């Protein structure tokens, strides 16, 4: 309900919150997957899909990080807590 | 914190960590974790004598 | 005293620690020696001692 904004602060922080339980636990909740996707690159050239790509379709030349963020935002990832 | 451990151990002091990071940045490989600063195994070879 | 003994018991370790026979010394680049002009040591006195 309001204007869509540009830049990285797209998607929201807000919005986010909702789904994780804490904004100290987004952080690494985004990272781990952000890690797993510059994996699955690597591998590209030939290896195992263990790591699958990304889930939203990616935009041109987009950081993994902001597609993990991106994706997060739909709900599209499951975690376990601290250990 | 990961932030604080870098600036602290990975861009100041550990050498085998600068080219382990300089080498993976320059490849797409990612970032290797830090390993123990210089400082913290100056002190302790200075404290054991 | 009984603080201080209690101390050493439960430490697990001997008071025989207290009186050395073996000083170790610290690496060379620890204590860097330096060359002057005329190749003068004036680096660190842990040289000297």
């Amino acid at each position: 309900g309001y204007d869509t904004p540009l830049g990285i602060t797209n998607p929201p922080i807000d919005e986010l919150l909702d789904r994780v339980s804490s904004k100290y636990a987004l952080v690494i909740y985004a990272a781990k997957r952000a890690r797993q996707i510059n994996d699955y690159y690597n591998q590209l050239g030939e290896g195992i899909l263990e790591y699958v790509g990304p889930l939203v379709e990616p935009g041109l030349q987009e950081k993994p990080l902001s597609i993990a963020l991106r994706e997060i935002h739909a709900d599209l990832l499951e975690h376990t807590e601290g250990e | 914190a990961y932030t604080l451990q870098e600036l602290l151990t990975i861009k100041s002091d550990d050498t085998v960590g600068r080219v382990k990071v300089y080498e993976a940045i320059v490849k797409g490989e990612n970032i290797p974790e830090p390993g123990i600063p210089e400082s913290f195994k100056v002190l302790l070879k200075e404290l054991q004598s | 005293r009984l603080k201080v003994v209690a101390a050493f018991q439960q430490s697990g370790n001997s008071p025989m620690g207290m009186v050395l026979d073996a000083v170790p010394v610290i690496p060379p680049e620890l204590r860097p020696m330096v060359q002057l002009d005329g190749g003068r040591f004036a680096t660190s006195d842990l040289n000297d001692l």
